[PDB]
């Protein structure tokens, strides 16, 4: 049971750019910890859940942060769509498997996998399924799903595992592209057609950051979402952006680094790899104009290796390698060092 | 024929006027002579978005060659009566009711093009009928012309013995002009 | 019959699982007492009202007036209690921390 | 405590036969209707659960049965009928079931009206085809007959828009 | 009920209920009684072309067609004992009464 | 009267007029005398395209015989405050003020087809009443004069001089003989 | 093809796509991507295990 | 391949089939390859009432 | 069935209040008491 500061410190490792999330998703999941580690309950007062809400755009790792803090506190993660259950037909039967996923990883103990740390994405497409909601918070608000016992060709309703989903973490995480004009309007002037009004379209979004951040339950239900939705996820964490630069250092800072991976790859070959600084700048542009963010880093370094890597084992001599900002762009052949 | 604009939302999609698109975002348009008809439209706007909001600004694009009097100084009133500050730019020209609408818009929020053309003159009206009732209707002109100019020179800040004299006869102004002058406080020439 | 502003602040204390009884347990399990005052149960009462979320947005108010503290209070030492009230609840003062 | 009274009275000594009376919580969002459901279960002896009518879909349709009710009344009771029927049922979102307007009903509404009829029989008390455990209705043999005569129901719902009909 | 191929319940489900009152005697329960109610529930919904299939609807009403008249019913033996060898008990119910009632909510301003 | 046009979206089928339909794609129809209702219409398309999508571009078609300057000024100012360029193409003809409006758009994006005649005057007016009031409405048209081949000569690149004896008469241009001049920049005679 | 496709324009101005240079098969499926994937029924999780993707 | 338990097939068998072809040998058989064919043939879809249970 | 109704809200006080009550040995109800401007008489032993 580290501390939040402890926990935070564990997230930068691999995350950077988003340190104020950090901060609520560390003191969230320190409390949520708290209540299980507490599980004597002496006194006659019961603990309540709390589940996060994650507002972030698209590849600004929303995803990371859910099974990167599995990871520092071992305990199962699984992951769901609500694209996938949006069916709304026997919708009782998908939100209970998700239960069956996270039990695999459990080795199928219903303690180990009260424990665990669900996450959601895609939650504003089914904001408008309305129905689909109705079902989605009897889960968040605990409810005991029946599970068969480590599979098997048939079992009898008596040997069904029951898992309460009340001690479950749930993060039900998103993407509100159109949710910024909606606060901008109650915020700031009403105003976006006028002469007076602010059209500075750049696409920066540098004001979303702290736009979104006074995110409120009146600019949810304008989105379509339900009030009783809303009120089971007290806990909000907004993500602002992923600068071009911010690019830049995820390539590098991390831990476990996408040019340290290939890098270490070129090492038991027999040749070593260089990542000139200019060449980051290229990989970050591409991947600001795809609009992917930190995804489409990994399809753009496996191309401009993928040449090399072709040939180099074939080929010998080759002391060393070297990458230039004119090896992305495709012109250039990366040089090579006899 | 006005055409028609999509307005896309969570929520659905919604099919307006431009004029009605407009009007969401706290833009009225003053359009034409002034008379009591459409004038008791744009009235009926500016009360409608009171409501919604009283602390929004509202925006007016004034470009009309003058009307009648009586129904701009309703539009006068109900401008200063309502909370909402009301901007004022003036786009193509502004007469002398035009003028007087464009520089009532509250301080520091009244503009003009470039290229705008803004005339002030004194009230125009006529009457036919007995020398008694002549006495009437003429110190009634009279009593409107001393309450118009010494409205315009509280806005404009100039004394009202210049207003008198500049208001005598036809005056056109240009924008820079009117920056200096005071019917306006700054120009928008580009974004 | 629908909740009013009044019934929101009996809420806070009076039941028996009140949602200040559930983040006062929680910091007297680590050691550090907690105070709400009734200046800041009304100024969150007015929140929800404001707000329209009624009862459920109690726990939101809650959380982000004590997200500070609850980031910085395990980490922090010689911290024996802490005060609560109406300050905190706009933003404007920070929560008042007692030291033992 | 009427309910308590009537399995008390179980034996029947009295040609009479004790009814049942079902309630019907209506209230605005957030006024603890819900809250009020699950501090029963705390104290209730009997078994007690708590459903969702939205859900709920006409039989013959993808959507989901009534009859699935009784399976969640059967997880608290060890799957024993026989003091399931002793059971009480709260069944929450009942406002969604109602029909808008103006329907000629050509369309076989299914979220709607056509949950209310077969909640009807269910109700007022008849035997109920229920299987063991996550499944559908189907030709097979794996149904338990399970009677609601006795199983109290309370719907609670969120009727908007009936203050502006009263 | 519902049409047959569907997740309803078939309506040769009743006598199966029936044979649980008679220890599983096809002889007694060819003699015994049926009543069916909310009837009115089945019913086309005012349109005879019937574009989508109304199997909780007029499906319903063509099964029960024979079986009111008189069909050979097939059921399980002994509540489906064992899948194995089902052996389906042949029942006829061309002297099994029937007595449906439903309330008919409109009836009135058709009449 | 105008026909209605189906427009497909992820929606469904979706009904919208032809000129409504064309709006959507960030087409605007200068048509007829140039008035005040009219121009304020046209402002009010132009402001809502900007809040769309300021970075695309705007194409106007002129196809009318002029009109006011007051009202066809209020639509220059648009043009050039809104950061969208706005590309100006002239089909039939483009008059005294559609020829302003034609030379007033966006450099390089300025288009006439090969059969539209260029005709550019200076502006005509008249006054009733007293000789004071001659001298100050006079002396209003001159300035106007002077404003209008001011902008003209900057749009089409030539200099003043040579645009103030050019329009002090009625002086018609071929779709070619506008390039040369500078109110156009090219000619879309066939797609490619 | 519904994501990546730009859509045609009705201005003079405007570019026109015809019906023969539409799109194809080829160049399409390289810029393939996991939500797409998704829509067809593939599981989010079984796409992220398989990160090396070979079109034809 | 159909889920476990059912008169389809089982996947756990893919593992077994590889063992056959190495003569069971653990340490070459985790050295083995696997090409799962009509892999789209899978794809999720939505409930069926007619049918039992979406076994694929 | 809109009998129970009647009877069950007419008695709905009354048997909440019945139990804890001491030596009730019977109990009348009359037409004031449907209505409601009346109360149910309680008669104790
Ligand atoms: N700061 C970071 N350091 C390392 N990898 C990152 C970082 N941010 C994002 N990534 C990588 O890029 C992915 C971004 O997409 P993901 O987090 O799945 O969110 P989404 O589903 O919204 O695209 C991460 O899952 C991770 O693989
Ligand atoms: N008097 C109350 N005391 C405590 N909680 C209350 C009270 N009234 C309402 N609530 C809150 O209401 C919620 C339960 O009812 P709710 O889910 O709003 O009902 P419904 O689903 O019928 O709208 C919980 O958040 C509960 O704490």
């Amino acid at each position: 049971l580290p501390t939040p500061h402890e926990i935070r410190n564990h997230l930068d490792d691999y995350v950077i750019g988003q340190e104020q999330a950090k901060k609520v998703l560390a003191v969230a999941v320190y409390n949520h910890y708290k209540r299980l580690r507490n599980g004597d309950t002496s006194n006659g007062v019961e603990l309540g859940k709390s589940n996060i809400l994650l507002i972030g755009p698209t590849g600004s790792g929303k995803t990371l942060l859910a099974e990167t803090l599995a990871r520092l506190l071992d305990v199962p993660f699984t992951m769901a769509d609500a694209t996938t259950l949006t069916e709304a037909g026997y919708v009782g039967e998908d939100v209970e498997n998700i239960i069956q996923k996270l039990l695999q990883k459990s080795d199928y103990d219903v303690q180990k996998a009260q424990r665990g740390i669900v996450y959601i994405d895609e939650i504003d497409k089914i904001s408008r399924g309305e129905g689909v909601q109705q079902a989605l918070l009897k889960l968040i608000e605990g409810t005991v799903a029946a599970v068969p016992p480590q599979g098997g060709r048939k079992h009898p309703q008596q040997e069904f595992l029951q898992v309460d989903t009340s001690k479950i973490l749930f993060i039900c995480g998103g993407a509100f592209a159109g949710l910024d004009k909606v606060i901008s309007h109650r915020v700031e002037t009403g105003s976006g057609i006028g002469f007076g009004a602010t059209v500075k379209a750049k696409s920066d979004k540098a004001s979303e950051g702290e736009l979104l951040a006074q995110v409120e339950p009146e600019d949810l239900i304008k989105f379509g979402l339900i009030p009783e939705f809303i009120g089971r996820l007290p806990v909000v964490a907004t993500l602002n952006e992923l600068s071009e630069e911010a690019l830049i250092q995820i390539l590098k800072e991390p831990k476990n680094a996408l040019t340290k991976q290939y890098q270490a790859l070129f090492n038991l070959e027999g040749v070593d790899l260089e990542f000139r600084d200019e060449a980051l700048d290229a990989i970050a542009k591409k991947a600001m104009a795809r609009k992917t963010g930190a995804r489409g880093l990994r399809s753009i370094v496996e191309a401009a290796l993928l040449d090399t890597m072709y040939d180099l084992p074939s080929m010998e001599d080759v002391e060393k390698v070297v990458i230039d900002e004119s090896v992305i762009d495709g012109q250039s052949e990366p040089l090579l060092i006899y | 024929l006005v055409p028609m604009v999509i307005e896309q939302t969570s929520r659905g999609e919604r099919s307006f006027d431009i004029y009605s698109r407009l009007l969401k975002e706290r833009v009225i348009f003053l359009t034409g002579q002034v008379e009591d008809h459409m004038a008791n439209l744009i009235v009926a706007q500016m009360l409608f978005l009171e409501a919604e909001n009283p602390e929004k600004d509202i925006y007016l694009y004034i470009n009309s060659p003058g009307g009648v009097i009586t129904a701009g100084m309703s539009i006068y009133d109900t401008m200063q009566f309502i909370k909402p500050d009301v901007s004022t730019i003036c786009m193509g020209q502004a007469a002398s009711m035009g003028a007087f609408l464009l520089t009532a818009g509250a301080k520091g929020k009244r503009f003009c093009l470039p290229n705008s053309r803004v005339m002030i003159h004194q009230p125009l009206g006529g009457y036919q009928g007995q020398a008694t009732d002549i006495e009437i209707h003429a110190r009634e002109i009279l009593k409107v012309k001393g309450r118009m100019n010494e409205l315009m020179a509280l806005h404009t800040g100039q004394s009202l013995e210049q207003i008198e004299r500049d208001t005598e006869r036809d005056r056109f102004l240009s924008a820079p002009e009117a920056v200096e002058y005071g019917l306006v406080d700054s120009i928008l020439t580009h974004r | 019959n629908e909740l009013s502003e009044e019934a929101l602040i009996q809420i806070l204390k009076e039941p028996k699982n009140a949602l200040t009884k559930q983040y006062q347990a929680l910091f007297n399990l680590e050691g550090v007492d907690l105070e709400f005052r009734d200046e800041a149960l009304d100024a969150i009462a007015k929140k929800a009202m404001a707000r329209k979320t009624g009862a459920r947005g109690l726990r939101s108010i809650v959380e982000a007036a004590l997200l500070d503290t609850m980031y910085d209070l395990p980490s922090m030492e010689d911290v024996e209690k802490v005060v609560i009230d109406e300050s905190v609840i706009d933003g404007q003062s920070e929560p008042l921390l007692i030291y033992g | 405590y009427n309910h308590y009274k009537r399995l008390r009275n179980g034996d029947t000594s009295n040609g009479v036969e004790l009814g049942k009376s079902n309630i019907l919580l209506i209230g605005p969002t957030g006024s603890g209707k819900t809250l009020l459901a699950e501090t029963l279960a705390r104290l209730l002896d009997v078994p007690f659960t708590m459903a969702d009518a939205t859900t709920l879909t006409e039989a013959g349709y993808v959507g989901e049965d009534v009859e699935n009710i009784i399976q969640k009344l059967l997880q608290k009771s060890d799957y024993d009928v026989q003091k399931a029927q002793r059971g009480i049922v709260y069944i929450d979102e009942i406002d969604k079931i109602s029909r808008k307007s103006d329907n000629p009903s050509i369309t076989r509404d299914v979220s709607g009206e056509g949950v209310q009829q077969a909640l009807l029989k269910l109700i007022e008390g008849t035997v109920a085809a229920v299987p063991p455990q996550g499944g559908r209705k189907h030709p097979q043999q794996e149904f338990l007959q399970v009677d609601t005569s006795k199983i109290l129901f309370i719907c609670g719902g969120a009727f908007a828009g009936l203050d502006k009909v009263i």
